[PDB]
């Protein structure tokens, strides 16, 4: 049931705080987290995340996204 | 209070920080109220009741502070730490 | 140079919690913590916790600061 999903975003300023909204409010999400030396990686980590929508939104609102890591 | 007998508190590591050392247990006349992480050999304010309490941690995770009546932070070493 | 911030909210209000917690300048993690999900854990970087009470007040409802301690590094 508990799930670890990373996701590599292209963020170009106000783009964390954009990105870490959107993810921070989805359905399931219990953390995020910027990973990464150039924290432009999401650790999310929760409970019936829906990762394909998750990557739709992201690319939708805030840019590229990559699906690096899908874990339970 | 035995802080052997406690169930752990639901925790959340920030990855980009070290991992603290202890867990906390805040107890109002011997009844838990909230429980978290902290560092070791380091400080951390709580609210404890009413007031800001400022408590220091040793090696060991023994938390010293000047808690207010009925209150008390017990803190003690994380598994394998 | 970091700081952890531990709140206590009553809280869709997590989602709503979470959202402007994680969109605060110099925010590296938010997390919901404690068994029933009441608590909002944050680390980052020159984050006000007064303005970030003051937020949550205006936007989600009642909101206590618990916890605030340096990063150990």
């Amino acid at each position: 049931l508990k799930q670890k999903i990373v996701i590599k975003v292209a963020m170009g300023n106000n783009c964390r705080s954009k990105a870490m909204a959107l993810v921070a409010s989805t359905g399931g999400v219990d953390s995020v987290a910027l990973v990464g030396d150039l924290r432009d990686k999401i650790e999310v980590v929760g409970y019936g995340i829906d990762p394909i929508k998750l990557i739709s939104a992201l690319r939708k609102k805030v840019g590229d996204a990559e699906l690096l890591q899908v874990e339970q | 209070i035995d802080l052997s007998r406690e169930r752990d508190p639901n925790f959340f590591d920030n990855p980009g920080i070290p991992v603290p050392e202890c867990f906390w247990f805040m107890f109002k006349n011997n009844v838990r109220q909230d429980d978290g992480t902290c560092y070791s050999s380091w400080k951390m304010d709580m609210k404890v009741g009413p007031n800001w309490v400022h408590i220091k941690s040793d090696d060991n995770c023994n938390l010293s502070g000047d808690f207010p009546p009925g209150w008390i932070v017990l803190g003690k070493k994380r598994p394998g730490f």
